[PDB]
């Protein structure tokens, strides 16, 4: 009856109410080519979308239109939405109500003009928007525990105990998988690498996805890697070239860790987790640090729940008893949140309408948010 | 062993060299290894087989020229060392590299693997008793007189923009591009194709830098020319045969701001001048626009500054006092800051020693760079 | 409907018919015949006054239309297949000549690399347009042409030509009418063009070595025969001078440059993910391309610069196959045209017709603005 649409500012993920896994799944980029003069032959699509971006990357200029879960261009984003429906789905938004997500702490225009597309060009008969961390809680089957959401757009946390939210408690981080990319293709070209086209930024966060992983401590695995090279990996491109990095596996996601490597000034992960927890109400840590659940692409490099673990009971108290809930299925957890929700029978009498909207405006889902 | 420090100001397309506390590089030439295309039947003719500086100068149709570096790094190391040797040979400088410590520059974010190999040459072939790297940015701005300011640059190689404030340069802010005199001569040969006048050795390639030098000017609005009809001016060859250049000499330099008629994306002059003042902080952003330094041979056409500005009023924030400021030696204004550097009495300081890089090794290089 | 007219001009030769037909109709070569002149005068030339290139391009379209097409191409559209990168000073020209003289209804000046990938029915390729005057590469990536990265030696028939004149003069052996060599200072380029047709044999790669080791301190000389001449002169020419002739199309030293690395620094220019794609599909076109014995010769001097170290650091090991087309090597670029112009009456309508040239100006060239 529903469906269900996470868009995420890299891999924008849809499908059907009351399902295990999303349907459509591909990367939320709109590929325009190289303008010259000199024509084209046998016709050709002025504005790739999705995979055929993806399949078709060395010609086309890679732009997203979601920066740091903030949508920048909206008629790009609004054709991404068309491809989601018609091309993938399959199916009309008229008839289906359509569940969407945005991370916590955003601006509140970008609600208004998200919904305001819905009702005005894509004509839905109802929406909704919730918060990603509400929903990747709600996958994992807990009320209660912090959930430290981290994709490519941004990383958040948002303390739930008992079925009651903290608004107060929430802390957006600007750091993500984006600027992990980043870092990373910078020290590849200190290593004779270089990557400076938005087609090479695709392999590199192919590289990323692959070989990375969390350190469990930072300068012995740096003592390590000058010593052995049988960390060393390699990895082949697309191309039939094949490069080879020592350092730059374990030294990339470090960012999360210390900021102080990309120039943000701000505090890691693992203790941005700590501080919102600090922030809630004395008597409700003890269910939070216990529930200390993880979500998103940026939480699938290995050994992350570990270095978490060692960290966490690093800041707090030696008494507590640390615990991070790191599910196999963490990539995909805001989505499969939205499509429990989606199922429910509370749920029904919890929708906008058409009406509703006529009545008051995009002010309406405000108050409909939390 | 104090003696009286050589600067060689490395570079693609030119290479300088001298002495410390002087006003202007005595020893200037471009940078490539010309090789003879013919065979050498008659005795008593040019020997070596080996060309660098003004006998390859002179001797152009003999020899098939090749530049060893391509945006500011370089590929064959056999002929940087025979160029290097040239440098201090009995032909330009008459000293030995034994006695006189060495000044050497480099482009920023280049390859660690190149800087250690220079290392390695310097140290070793050569017997060196101390060598320091420094930054192309930071010489500029000793040559001025300057502490703060913004130092766009234009070479053959590299183009670079790197924010500083009163000593204090910023690393993340650093933006780069490998769209430079070179490029803007490959292109102006591309362009001369569609012309008629074709050109393709390596000897012959020169010809069209010394088109590109003499024979271009930077348009303030492009489409207005464009919709002109041109008055197709003309210039003589070394051989005799005139060319009519014709639109040609107006869309060569445009790549530079304008970098989609390559086919292959880069930022620009423009638009990396602009985000270098952006990625800074955001009270530093208007002493880092009203001093804007200029530098590099790329930055000599005509019409370039003032277009440079009109770029920077279209895109910089509205009411803010705009300086692009530009010394009469924008070629020797690298040159210059690092005889003045060479010649401060802090120079002993920051270089690295020949038993400190035979204890430690790269690692200690990497470290006084930075 | 109405069957297009199709144009591949040159300075050699000139392929020219109807869209729809599976090869042209005819090929008359660029030369015209003209009344009270002693040599024929070539077409197609640059850099050279536009009143004179105005008249000579009217006496060249008169020539063609009633004996190629029998008909006015006032009725209907014409497809002028334009190599990329001739001059823009001899494409306004053609617009002028097209428009002012004859009045057409629509004119195209598409370029000739995409329309010979049209002929293969696939989006992206390497391609390569070995003509008279030089050896154009252009690959493309999913329909459009990657133009920055191209290359163009002037190393075609002309320089083919250029190098038979040469070697021929210093070894002669001509019949009386025995000795004498070097009695006659040249000799035409008709007669010069069919004996690079008939005699010059393509030597393979490890012949070609030999020969290069030969010629700088010999192994398989052979065969010889003659050539026949008019008025009783008849000349012995060797077998060892045409293969040498052929030997300087792919000659390495000194230049760092032929044929087959001029493929190669196309490939190093590309991108990353295009670069599979293009080795792949390597496509062969143009008039020199039509010699015997030529594909193995490029694609064994490919693979040979591959090995090279140089080129293994970006390119290593890739799968180098060579797509034939439908129709001759010569005649590929054509076919595209016919192709582009036939089928659709709907891509006849993105090309540039009467009534916009008038209040316009030109057709719009890959350029600024
Ligand atoms: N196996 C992996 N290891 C490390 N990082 C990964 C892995 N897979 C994906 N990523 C990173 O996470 C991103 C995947 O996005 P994700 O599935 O978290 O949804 P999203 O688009 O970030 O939306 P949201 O912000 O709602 O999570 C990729 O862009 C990539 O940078
Ligand atoms: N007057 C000029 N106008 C335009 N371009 C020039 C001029 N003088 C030099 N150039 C170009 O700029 C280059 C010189 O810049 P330079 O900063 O020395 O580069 P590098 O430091 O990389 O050698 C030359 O290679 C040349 O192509
Ligand atoms: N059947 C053939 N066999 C061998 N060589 C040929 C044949 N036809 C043409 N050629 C050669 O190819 C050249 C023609 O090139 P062409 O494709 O017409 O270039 P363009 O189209 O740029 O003028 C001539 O120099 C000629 O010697």
């Amino acid at each position: 009856a529903a469906l269900v649409v996470d868009n995420g500012s890299g891999m924008c993920k849809a499908g059907f109410a009351g399902d295990d896994a999303p349907r459509a799944v591909f990367p939320s980029i709109v590929g325009r080519p190289r303008h010259q003069g000199v024509m084209v032959g046998m016709g050709q699509k002025d504005s790739y979308v999705g995979d055929e971006a993806q399949s078709k990357r060395g010609i086309l200029t890679l732009k997203y239109p979601i920066e740091h879960g903030i949508v920048t261009n909206w008629d790009d984003m609004e054709k991404i939405w068309h491809h989601t429906f018609y091309n993938e789905l399959r199916v009309a938004p008229e008839e289906h109500p359509v569940l969407l997500t945005e991370a916590p702490l955003n601006p509140k225009a970008n609600r208004e003009k998200m919904t305001q597309i819905m009702f005005e060009t894509f004509n839905t008969p109802a929406m909704y928007v919730a918060i990603q961390a509400v929903l990747s809680l709600y996958a994992s089957g807990r009320t209660t525990g912090i959930v430290m959401d981290s994709g490519d757009g941004v990383t958040h946390t948002v303390p739930i105990y008992e079925g009651y939210a903290l608004p107060h408690a929430i802390l957006r981080l600007d750091l993500a998988g984006r600027d992990l990319t980043d870092y990373l293709m910078k020290i590849l070209t200190e290593r004779g690498y270089s990557f400076t086209t938005t087609a090479e930024r695709e392999i590199v966060r192919d590289i990323k996805e692959k070989l990375c992983y969390v350190a469990l401590d930072f300068e012995q695995e740096m003592a390590t890697a000058a010593s052995s090279s049988s960390l060393e990996k390699s990895y082949e491109l697309p191309d039939g070239q094949v490069i080879t990095i020592g350092n730059e596996r374990f030294r990339c996601p470090e960012a999360l860790f210390q900021p102080s490597f990309l120039g943000m000034e701000s505090c890691g992960i693992h203790e941005t987790t700590f501080n919102s927890i600090m922030k809630c109400d004395v008597d409700i840590r003890k269910d939070l640090y216990a529930n200390t659940v993880l979500s998103g692409g940026t939480t699938m490099y290995p050994g992350i729940a570990d270095r978490m673990q060692k960290e966490i009971t690093a800041l707090a108290p030696s008494t507590m008893k640390i615990k991070i809930i790191a599910p196999p299925e963490r990539k995909y957890s805001v989505w499969i949140g939205g499509s429990i929700l989606a199922s429910l029978s509370t749920f029904q009498q919890m929708w906008i309408s058409k009406q509703e909207y006529d009545e008051s405006g995009p002010s309406i889902v405000h108050r409909k948010c939390f | 062993i104090a003696n009286q420090p050589v600067v060689i100001d490395n570079g693609s397309g030119v290479i300088k060299a001298g002495f410390a506390g002087d006003q202007i590089p005595k020893y200037c030439f471009p940078n490539y290894v010309g090789r003879p295309k013919h065979v050498r039947v008659m005795a008593g003719a040019l020997e070596g087989d080996i060309f660098i500086g003004p006998k390859a100068e002179e001797h152009r149709g003999l020899l098939s020229i090749r530049y060893p570096m391509e945006h500011g790094i370089v590929k064959d190391w056999n002929d940087m060392e025979r160029i290097w040797q040239y440098v201090y040979s009995k032909e330009q400088l008459q000293t030995f590299s034994e006695e006189h410590p060495v000044l050497l520059t480099e482009a920023p974010l280049n390859p660690r693997k190149n800087r250690e190999r220079a290392a390695e040459v310097f140290f070793e072939t050569f017997n060196v008793p101390a060598l320091f790297i420094s930054m192309q940015a930071v010489l500029s701005l000793y040559a001025t007189g300057r502490t703060t300011g913004v130092v766009l640059d234009s070479g053959d190689g590299v183009t670079h923009a790197v924010p500083i404030y009163e000593g204090f340069a910023m690393p993340h802010s650093i933006m780069r591009i490998d769209i430079a005199g070179r490029d803007v001569s490959r292109f102006l040969r591309l362009y001369l194709r569609k012309e008629g006048y074709d050109f393709h050795s390596s000897s012959e390639f020169e010809i069209v830098k010394a088109i590109k030098e003499r024979a271009c000017y930077l348009s303030i609005n492009p489409q207005k020319d464009e919709t002109l009809e041109t008055e197709k001016a003309q210039y003589y060859l070394p051989d005799g045969s005139t060319i009519e250049i014709g639109p040609s000499r107006f869309r060569a330099p445009e790549l530079l701001f304008r970098p989609d008629l390559i086919g292959e994306e880069s930022e620009g002059i423009h638009e990396v001048l602009v985000f270098a003042i952006q990625k800074s902080d955001m009270d530093l952003r208007r002493t880092l626009f009203s001093n804007i330094v200029l530098s590099g041979g790329s930055t000599l056409f005509k019409g370039f500054g003032d277009r440079l500005l009109s770029e920077v009023k279209k895109l910089a924030p509205k009411d803010v006092k705009i300086r692009i400021s530009a010394p009469q030696e924008r070629l020797y204004s690298t040159w210059i800051g690092g005889s003045i550097l060479a010649s401060l009495d802090t120079f002993k300081k920051m270089w690295v020693s020949k038993k400190e890089y035979e204890e430690d090794g790269a690692r200690s290089i990497h470290r006084k760079t930075f | 409907e109405k069957t297009a007219v199709v144009i591949d001009l040159g300075e050699a030769f000139t392929k020219c018919g109807f869209a729809g037909e599976t090869g042209p109709r005819c090929i008359i070569p660029s030369v015209i015949k003209k009344a009270g002149m002693p040599k024929p005068i070539k077409v197609v030339q640059y850099n050279i006054n536009t009143e004179e290139l105005y008249s000579y391009l009217k006496e060249f379209i008169h020539i063609l239309y009633f004996r190629h097409l029998l008909v006015n191409p006032r009725d209907r559209r014409v497809v002028v297949i334009e190599s990329v990168l001739c001059p823009s000073h001899f494409r306004e020209t053609l617009t002028r000549v097209l428009f002012k003289y004859f009045e057409v209804p629509s004119v195209l000046l598409a370029p000739s690399h995409l329309m010979a990938l049209l002929t293969l029915g696939i989006n992206s390729a390497m391609v390569l347009d070995c003509g008279y005057r030089e050896s154009l590469v252009l690959p493309i990536y999913e329909g459009i042409p990657v133009l920055n990265c191209w290359g163009a030696l002037p190393l075609g028939g002309k320089a083919l030509h250029k190098e038979l004149e040469t070697q021929l003069l210093e070894q002669c052996t001509v019949d009386t009418g025995q000795s004498l060599p070097s009695v006659m200072g040249s000799i035409p380029e008709g007669v010069l063009e069919d004996i690079k047709v008939r005699t010059c044999f393509v030597s393979d790669l490890t012949r070609g070595l030999k020969i290069q080791a030969a010629k700088f301190n010999r192994p398989s000389p052979p065969p010889n025969v003659d050539y026949p001449l008019d008025g009783e002169k008849i000349l012995h020419v060797l077998g060892s001078i045409r293969d040498s002739v052929v030997e300087i199309l792919f000659e390495q030293d000194n230049e760092e440059k032929s044929v087959a690395t001029l493929i190669l620094d196309s490939l190093m220019q590309c991108p990353i993910d295009t670069r599979k794609q293009l080795a792949e599909n390597l496509v062969i076109i143009g008039g020199t391309s039509m010699l015997p014995g030529f594909l193995h010769r490029l694609l064994a001097e490919i693979r040979y610069l591959v090995e090279k170290p140089k080129y293994k650091k970006t390119l290593g090991t890739k799968t180098f196959r060579i797509h034939t087309p439908p129709a001759k090597a010569n005649c590929v670029a054509w076919l595209g045209g016919a192709i582009f112009g036939a089928l659709q009456d709907i891509l006849g309508s993105r090309s540039v017709s009467k009534e916009y040239y008038n209040q316009t100006g030109r057709i719009p060239d890959w350029c600024s603005l």
